[PDB]
């Protein structure tokens, strides 16, 4: 399975990812503007700026 | 060259931070560098019974 | 690093227990609606900019009176009124209502930031202001 | 009132009492179920590894539930986690199961 990162309980995949998730909370591993995730549903929800080509998964 | 200008080069007893900012603008002073973080908003949401 | 402006300028351990990906409980008022219903809130109001000089300095927008203006800018509004929650008519008007405004003004390219008319632009009227005075030659 | 801060740089992360007091993961809980109910994501990855192997332990007050039982013999080995977790992780904010 995916791995989680213990402060925000987000399900990370990647080394990467997880060391790119880790610097919204402040501390230093080894872009989008909102980062909002709940507790009783697998679903986060982030915003990102209106001028981006892409949306998949992002408001 | 104008030694009005280079001030704490020439002047031996001249604070680091002493401007003469209305009377003559001056080049070589001393600018403060940063390094800071924009973090994105985040907040992990949790219902009450 | 670069960033693009919007507008145009002057120029083997261990595998921990807990997750699971099953997804049991569904959205009860449903996110994907409150989504596209929040949407629709999200978005700023437009500006007029009627009345307002441009760089060049004349007033923009159109010749038509104000209160006309005011007019047909409640009843187009309507007609904007009407092709949400489709119908043939709209139900919630903002023209035909029961009271009296007639003393209502919004803004239009008729008048300038003086108080004069526009029929002939500021730009044109200067010019005109500085060649009725100038002179040559012998 | 109950909030979960972190543990960093080795301390363990802590979670809040209704007498406001900060207790780790750890020792003798008791719950309302609408509680588990409303968060019954984010406490799975906080608690599911302190109940398994480390020493929590939750009363989650229900009042009625219905059950199914399973037999085992007593010859053999017998392990309950494929069923507690199954159960763990089906507790919904609208239903719960057997
Ligand atoms: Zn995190």
């Amino acid at each position: 399975h995916g791995y989680q990162c213990h402060v925000c309980s987000a399900v990370l995949f990647s080394p990467l990812d997880l060391d790119a998730h880790v610097a919204s909370h402040g501390l230093h591993g080894n872009r989008h503007i909102t980062e909002f995730i709940s507790s009783w549903q697998n679903h986060p929800i982030v915003q990102v700026s209106a001028d981006v080509e892409n949306r998949k998964t992002a408001q | 060259i104008p030694v009005e200008r280079y001030n704490i080069l020439t002047n031996p007893d001249a604070p680091p931070t002493q401007i003469q900012l209305p009377e003559v603008v001056d080049l070589y002073n001393v600018v403060t560098r940063y390094a800071y973080e924009t973090p994105p908003i985040t907040a992990v949401v949790m219902g009450v019974p | 690093k670069r960033i693009p402006r919007k507008t145009k300028g002057k120029s083997p351990a261990t595998a921990e227990p807990g997750t699971s990906n099953c997804e049991h409980y569904k959205a009860r008022p449903g996110i994907a609606s409150v989504q596209k219903a929040t949407e629709s809130a999200e978005l700023p109001m437009k500006n007029n900019d009627e009345g307002t000089p441009d760089k060049r300095g004349n007033t923009k927008g159109a010749l038509v009176n104000e209160h006309v203006e005011a007019r047909d800018e409640a009843d187009d509004a309507t007609k904007k009124q009407a092709k949400d929650t489709e119908k043939a008519k709209a139900q919630v008007t903002y023209s035909d209502t029961g009271i009296n405004n007639a003393n209502e003004l919004s803004r239009s390219g008729n008048v300038d930031n003086e108080g004069g008319s526009n029929q002939k632009p500021m730009s044109t009227r200067i010019a005109e202001a500085t060649s009725a005075i100038v002179s040559k030659h012998p | 009132d109950c909030r979960i801060s972190f543990g960093m740089n080795g301390a363990a992360p802590m979670i809040r009492d209704e007498t406001g007091m900060m207790v780790p993961f750890e020792g003798n809980w008791i719950f309302p179920l609408a509680l588990w109910q409303m968060n019954t994501r984010y406490f799975n990855q906080q608690f599911d590894a302190w109940i398994k192997t480390g020493e929590l332990r939750i009363r989650i007050e229900m009042g009625a539930y219905p059950y199914m039982l399973h037999y085992y013999d007593p010859r053999q080995y017998a392990n309950a986690w494929n069923l507690t977790s199954a159960w763990l992780e089906e507790i919904t904010p609208t239903s719960i199961p057997s």
